[PDB]
RNA sequence: UUGGCGGAAAGGCCUUGGGUGCUUGCUGGCGAAUUGCAAUGUCAUUUUGCGUGGGGAUAAAUCAUUUGUAUACGACUUAGAUGUACAACGGGGUAUUGUAAGCAGUAGAGUAGCCUUGUUGUUACGAUCUGCUGAGAUUAAGCCUUUGUUGUCUGAUUUGU
RNA sequence: AGGGAAUCUGAACGAGAUUCCCACUGUCCCUAUCUA
RNA sequence: GUGAACAGCCUCUAGUUGAUAGAAUAAUGUAGAUAAGGGAAGUCGG
């Protein structure tokens, strides 16, 4: 097999962490550089392709989809981390003195027999002109080389029986260290969008936890799959909003639906709220957390600078066969049946 | 507090997966757990007519719905649940698929 | 054939980055902080609606 | 006690002052012995426990049940002390199969049977075709959704700077 | 009421042997899934 | 008894329910299946 790839043994966690970053311009403005929502979804698009020297230029294509489910991001922290001759160091973290239910949930393993007193002298501690907190935020200022973002999900908007949101770290390629920290600042108990972070024709890195296998039999037998993977460059085809129905119409097709398939995704819910449809797969299987940075760096070709003109969303059956797009197609080719009249 | 009421078990979700030569004996199982998770007691005493209606196919043929009718009593001196035991029957339908959960009044 | 490593073909991507290749990546940005920028206004007003 | 400074392990550095002892800068007056001719002659700094006399602060984890993004077993991810809670049923969707049981018919080969000897004459048997009927059944067990009905919410242990 | 045609061996043979022609197959390309 | 049948499949008379159990159900192994397209290219040798 890939030495790289060694050792092949099972995760931390399931949110596989990042393990590096999108460069630094010290000039360009403030922006999030990674993302994160709940890989759910996989679906065909048809587009005609303008990608000039090919054999299919001015031609139409039918390829493979995935749509990862994402939430808005809620900003609930800031990191700020020293350079050292030993690596990074994180001297001062600071957090948003209200959080949600959720996180709060994050903090605990058995979440009903506690008292539920996660930050309350940390609240108390806020309680007053500022003092102490705007002090730790002229720590982070003053020193801290690179400022990183505590962001976490909106894990009740999604479908998942879960309830327990993931924290997360997403530093800033926004330049003055200055102007990241009071970015911060402006963003406590504030969520951010994805469409702030993302938009078409933007290759990205989906991070997963690649689907479990679990034990399996120089070509050694022991752990298949559970692996945390890095898998670059993939073009995110649409960005998606929960309110604007007609998600899966084009400026083709025009037909006021939702990406969402007939009866959902097999094993998973709808999407009531933003998704990100980026193209190919994306590493682990539905229900699974999945964080997308973007790029590292600038991967300009062709294949990075085209714009899609997507003709038509596939939302018909995934769970058995796919005959209809609508439940009003359905019905409209069938007649009226027996319960009806 | 001894309550009777009625119930339709999914034997189709509990016995799917199931190897052919197991699903009857592990369907007295699936009831007496069912039994227990409803009635928040141990002793989950069985009718024989429910024996005789879970055989009925032989053993690898138990039907995917059958309505029951699950009641609480008071269990009697030198016991070691201490002190209600559940009882389990059957009742005589056609056809068991879309029947409520209903309390049963006693006389 | 020329590696992934080969020397001339990195010089000649590095001739691309400082043209067109860049200046695409460098609008887009502007783009996506401007809609940043955008969604701290409408979370202003849901605390206006409040703040009524 | 006024600040300023210190992020490389900053955990310390300078500074503003009030009080407060001491000063061998110089000069006086007392006291030391018997540890007997030496015996480290114990004066440092950690980690504590029991006592005191003052401040301060009002938990989680494991087991057990559940979950299935995990799974040889461990381990992992979940869920649960009155809730857009959870469980069971129930309904709605989506799929798979291909027209369920029962009943009726003029559609009926071929026949039994009344004699008006038939030019869909008749009473009955009568493969199958047809109709109620894309019906019936199954549909989460590792699909989706839940204004329906019914019920559950508390057991044991372990942990201290 | 599995073939067929030759040849080596003791004209058909005999589950004799070999070669070829036609058909067939997871033996393989290249494995995949299910049950016991 | 059905069946052309000593094929099985089902039973009457009579006699058994004895062989450690329970909980799980991943890979591997043995055995049995099915499989696109090609049809011995496998192998010393269908």
């Amino acid at each position: 097999g890939h030495l790289g790839f060694l050792p092949r043994k099972r995760a931390a966690s399931i949110r596989a962490r990042v393990k590096a970053f999108p460069k630094d311009d010290r000039s360009k403005p403030v922006a999030l550089t990674s993302f994160l929502g709940y890989k759910a979804g996989m679906t065909t698009i048809v587009r005609d392709l303008d990608r000039p020297g090919s054999k299919f230029h001015k031609r139409e294509v039918v390829e493979a989809v995935t749509v990862v489910d994402t939430p808005p991001v809620v900003v609930v922290g800031v990191v700020g981390y020293v350079e050292t001759p030993r690596g990074l160091r994180s001297l001062t973290t600071v957090w948003a003195e209200h959080l949600s239910d959720e996180v709060k949930r994050r903090f605990y393993k058995n979440w009903y027999k506690s008292k539920k007193k996660a930050f309350t002298k940390y609240s108390a501690k806020y309680a007053q002109d500022g003092a102490g907190i705007e002090r730790e935020l002229a720590r982070i200022k003053k020193y801290a080389s690179v400022v990183r973002v505590l962001v976490h999900t909106q894990i009740r908007k999604t479908p998942l029986a879960q309830k327990k949101a993931h924290l997360a770290e997403i530093q800033l390629n926004g330049g003055s260290i200055s102007e990241k920290v009071d970015w911060a600042r402006e963003h406590f108990e504030k969520t951010v969008a994805v469409d702030s972070v993302f938009e078409q024709n933007e290759m990205i890195d989906a991070i997963a936890v690649t689907k479990g296998h679990g034990f399996e039999g120089v070509a050694r037998a022991g752990q298949r799959g559970y692996h945390s993977r890095t898998s670059i460059n993939h073009k995110i085809y649409r960005v998606g909003k929960g309110d604007d129905e007609a998600n899966g119409a084009t400026s083709f097709d025009r037909t006021k639906k939702t990406i969402t398939p007939m009866g959902g995704f097999v094993h998973y819910g709808e999407i009531k709220n933003d998704f990100i449809m980026v193209k190919g797969c994306i590493p682990g299987n539905r229900k699974r957390i999945v964080t997308l940075r973007k790029s590292l760096y600038t991967n300009t070709s062709r294949k990075a600078l085209e714009e899609v003109s997507l003709k038509w969303i596939d939302t018909a059956s995934k769970f058995g066969k796919g005959r209809f797009q609508t439940p009003a197609e359905k019905h409209a080719f069938m007649g009226t049946l027996k319960k009806d009249l | 507090d001894v309550v009777t009421r009625e119930y339709t078990i999914n034997l189709h979700k509990r016995l799917h997966g199931v190897s052919f030569k197991k699903r009857a004996p592990r369907a007295v199982k699936e009831i007496k757990k069912f039994a227990k998770l409803h009635m928040g007691t141990d002793d989950v005493r069985l009718a024989p007519e429910l024996n005789q209606a879970i055989w009925k196919r032989g053993v690898k043929g138990v039907e995917y719905r059958l309505r029951l009718r699950i009641s609480r009593k008071r269990n009697e001196e030198e016991d070691a649940k201490n002190p209600l035991f559940s009882y389990v029957e059957p009742v005589l339908v056609a056809s068991a698929k879309g029947l409520q959960t209903v309390v049963v009044e006693e006389d | 054939a020329k590696s992934l490593r080969a020397s001339s073909h990195l010089n000649a991507k590095s001739v691309k980055r400082r043209g067109v290749f860049q200046k695409a990546v460098d609008a887009r940005e502007q783009r996506i902080s401007d809609k940043l920028k955008e969604d701290l206004l409408k979370q202003k007003l849901e605390d206006l609606k409040k703040k009524e």
